[PDB]
RNA sequence: AAACUCCAGUUGACACAAAAUAGACUACGAAAGUGGCUUUAACAUAUCUGAACACACAAUAGCUAAGACCCAAACUGGGAUUAGAUACCCCACUAUGCUUAGCCCUAAACCUCAACAGUUAAAUCAACAAAACUGCUCGCCAGAACACUACGAGCCACAGCUUAAAACUCAAAGGACCUGGCGGUGCUUCAUAUCCCUCUAGAGGAGCCUGUUCUGUAAUCGAUAAACCCCGAUCAACCUCACCACCUCUUGCUCAGCCUAUAUACCGCCAUCUUCAGCAAACCCUGAUGAAGGCUACAAAGUAAGCGCAAGUACCCACGUAAAGACGUUAGGUCAAGGUGUAGCCCAUGAGGUGGCAAGAAAUGGGCUACAUUUUCUACCCCAGAAAACUACGAUAGCCCUUAUGAAACUUAAGGGUCGAAGGUGGAUUUAGCAGUAAACUGAGAGUAGAGUGCUUAGUUGAACAGGGCCCUGAAGCGCGUACACACCGCCCGUCACCCUCCUCAAGUAUACUUCAAAGG
């Protein structure tokens, strides 16, 4: 058969790696800033938690680790 | 004011001595004859242009220096009888400075007709009435059938579309002669749309006329540069002394493969860019060169300084071929 | 070329690399994978199905760390080719391929066939692939493109993987097959005066003749690559004549006229392939009654007729040469042979008279005559004598004078005189010819009052070569591929500071909006 549909597949994806190299610096201050973001959106989910459960600070020896860090 | 090209590379390349004599077949504005002539004040020096304003420069000139310069007037293929009158048949000429090219003062002076950007006579010409018959660039396109002057476009161009460049041309001279540098731009833009007037570049990456390559290829056919380099390299040859080095400087890439194709015994008939590949597969068929008379001083053409070119971008392109005679 | 020259050859010693032959076998394993030898351990399930995410695996490439390193090798350096750079080629060498310990989790990971069970009778079946189906279950799909993308989420992944949209946009996108076209497509055999070489005489150089082009002119038209160019013309001093200038006529030689436009409305007559052998009907049969296809002679679906070829006829045979040569191709040529559709003119685009143009700065086609000794002149029609280089060969040109035709002749033709030029056998290229031909020479005819170096045609003398090949040219047969169909001068893809539509991200910054009391003392 012809290859006309992997042609478009194959053309598309270069573009895509090619668009990723020239900008892979600017993408990877917005991951960084997303990842920030996710960090802050986690710790209120938590904080919600116990403040809806009557406590006002967290639950004693509590700390809320960083889940989304490369470390 | 335009620096002569890579004077530097050739003066150390020719190496200028007392006791030699050398020829120039391109005289034209003198900087490079004027540079050799300042490294060693004892040195014999011949010139030689098409351009009798050229030859007039080298006249005023001489008076700078009497005899260490002596200027001569016509093109290369007149060069041997010029020089053979003078009785140098042997010549013993230590090196031959083969400038190739529009000189910058031809192409600075709009009256020339060289440059599209200004407005003068279509001339086109290096020659300066020297032949007041020789056909001017105004002539050879309001003559020549398509095929004709695609060919020169296509061939002395390398002009992609030389049949849509050539029928504009065609048109146009029906409707009124094509007698000035702008009206020949305009109707080369006329085949493209109005966009396409700058939208081809240079190697340099600057913007050029869509018209860079017609101006051109009719400057080459109308000087007949391409064949008489082949006869101006000849005759160097035949006048030049064994152990004398020549250098020559090509600006495009059709003179620069006659040079290339000339200092190394290549035939002038083999197929262009001819990679590894080809040029097993062309053997392969036969299965079923001569010695070079040139030591070449740098095995690998030279090229302007990045530097040097920005300050002086007409000679981005000059490709620097040294040889000694064997 | 560079590189090496503690290089190369023989011999011996010598691996953490890779595993000829067997293997023409088609086995093992869930898949990925697994093909040198040995040993140990060892290849789940006594109903089936059951996951993007649970569980465990998963080629190649890649990451991290530590080792090994023969060979290979992205990358890199050098050499070469190249106008030049990269690549293709050569040399050297690295990551990597290996081992170990962790990751990463992708493939055209494809028998492109989900697992299990059953059937070969029905209809065999869109097509192709891989004979057609039934039961049952899980997974998945619902126009193209956006999109192996964005956002969210998860991940030892950080230029990553998995899952996976919408807006704007379009009337298609797509699958299979057939035909055509095309292929820098395969093989095969070819052209017979031919594609090339080979044979003979030429053209291309000179002058002249003649056509065309260009230019010129107040002054036609048509043909105009093959298939125009001594072509319509077997023919222009007036006439012819359709052109130009001037003058004249108006029911006009005609129950008017128009050589006005349109050959891209036509008839008529033709060019061209054709130096072809095919074309168009009436039937029949195959393919499931799809686009399509239809031959095997020890024959298997083709056939009774028409046109062309063929036959026959003309010329001197049955040979040769003529003639013939369909359909179709080039909207080929001709409205100016005549006729004619359509449109236009009618005091003018019609009709008549007078005079006039029809040239050459040139370029080019065809022809003629030459450049001579196989010749030149004379006699003769083949047993001769002279000529034979600046008084030779050579003009059919120029000039001058006669004659012929005509009312009209510097002009047309013939003859004489004078003149004695270029030319010294012609580059690329190119034409014709297979035998009574080419070549050479001689006559006649058509048409005119006269007029061609043109055309048609009869005769005379009379050769050489005919083999060998397939780059180019074109042809045929049997194939292969095809995203082209406006048919490769095709089509599509990427690219770019022109444009509008839509979307995403995002710094900080405010802006409203939602939430609390669904509580405690
Ligand atoms: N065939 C030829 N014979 C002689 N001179 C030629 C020539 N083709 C070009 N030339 C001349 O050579 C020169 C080359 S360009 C000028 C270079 C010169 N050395 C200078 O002083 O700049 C021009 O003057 C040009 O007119
Ligand atoms: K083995
Ligand atoms: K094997
Ligand atoms: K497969
Ligand atoms: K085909
Ligand atoms: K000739
Ligand atoms: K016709
Ligand atoms: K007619
Ligand atoms: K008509
Ligand atoms: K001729
Ligand atoms: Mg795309
Ligand atoms: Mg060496
Ligand atoms: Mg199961
Ligand atoms: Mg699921
Ligand atoms: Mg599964
Ligand atoms: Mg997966
Ligand atoms: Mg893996
Ligand atoms: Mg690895
Ligand atoms: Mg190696
Ligand atoms: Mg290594
Ligand atoms: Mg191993
Ligand atoms: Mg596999
Ligand atoms: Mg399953
Ligand atoms: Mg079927
Ligand atoms: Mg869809
Ligand atoms: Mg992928
Ligand atoms: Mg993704
Ligand atoms: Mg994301
Ligand atoms: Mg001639
Ligand atoms: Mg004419
Ligand atoms: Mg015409
Ligand atoms: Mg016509
Ligand atoms: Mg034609
Ligand atoms: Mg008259
Ligand atoms: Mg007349
Ligand atoms: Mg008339
Ligand atoms: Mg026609
Ligand atoms: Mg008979
Ligand atoms: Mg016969
Ligand atoms: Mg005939
Ligand atoms: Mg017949
Ligand atoms: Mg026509
Ligand atoms: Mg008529
Ligand atoms: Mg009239
Ligand atoms: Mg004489
Ligand atoms: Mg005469
Ligand atoms: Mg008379």
């Amino acid at each position: 058969k012809n290859v006309l549909k992997i042609r478009r597949r194959k053309m598309n994806h270069h573009k895509y790696r090619k668009l990723v190299k020239k900008t892979r610096f600017l993408r990877r201050k917005v991951q960084e800033g997303r990842l920030r973001r996710k960090q802050i959106k986690f710790e209120k989910d938590l904080r919600r938690i116990w403040l809806k459960a009557g406590l006002k600070e967290a639950p004693e020896g509590w700390q809320t680790p960083k889940i989304y860090l490369r470390g | 004011l335009h620096i002569p090209v890579m004077v530097d590379e050739v003066v150390h390349c020719l190496s200028p001595q007392k006791g030699q004599i050398f020829l120039d077949m391109t005289f034209g504005s003198g900087g490079h004859t004027k540079a050799i002539l300042q490294k060693e004040s004892d040195i014999v020096l011949y010139a030689l242009d098409r351009d009798p304003t050229a030859y007039a420069l080298a006249e005023h000139l001489s008076e700078l220096y009497p005899k260490q310069i002596r200027a001569m007037l016509g093109q290369f293929s007149q060069a041997e009888a010029l020089l053979m009158k003078a009785g140098v048949q042997p010549g013993t000429f230590d090196g031959v400075l083969m400038d190739l090219g529009c000189s910058s003062m031809q192409l600075d002076t709009p009256e020339r007709g060289f440059s599209l950007r200004k407005d003068g006579p279509l001339d086109m010409r290096m020659d300066g009435g020297r032949y007041p018959d020789m056909p001017t660039a105004a002539d050879v396109v309001n003559a020549l059938d398509q095929q004709a002057l695609a060919s020169i476009l296509r061939t002395y161009g390398e002009e992609k579309h030389a049949k849509k460049i050539a029928s504009a041309i065609v048109q146009a001279r029906s409707i009124y002669p094509i007698t000035r540098t702008q009206q020949l731009a305009s109707i080369v833009a006329g085949a493209f749309p109005p966009s396409a007037i700058y939208t081809r570049k240079d190697l340099l990456q600057r913007s050029t006329h869509i018209a860079t390559k017609t101006f051109q290829a009719l400057r080459i056919f109308v000087n007949n540069e391409l064949n008489e380099l082949y006869t101006g390299l000849k005759t160097a040859q035949k006048f030049l002394r064994p152990g004398g080095r020549l250098v020559a400087l090509s600006f495009h890439s059709l003179e620069d493969r006659i040079v290339k194709r000339f200092l190394l015994g290549i035939s002038m008939t083999e197929r262009f860019n001819l990679s590894v590949r080809q040029q097993v597969m062309k053997t392969s068929q036969l299965g079923s060169r001569a010695p070079l008379m040139w030591e070449l001083i740098h095995k690998k053409v030279l090229s302007p300084q990045d530097q040097d070119v920005q300050d002086n971008p007409r000679g981005r392109s000059a490709k620097l071929r040294a040889a000694i005679k064997l």
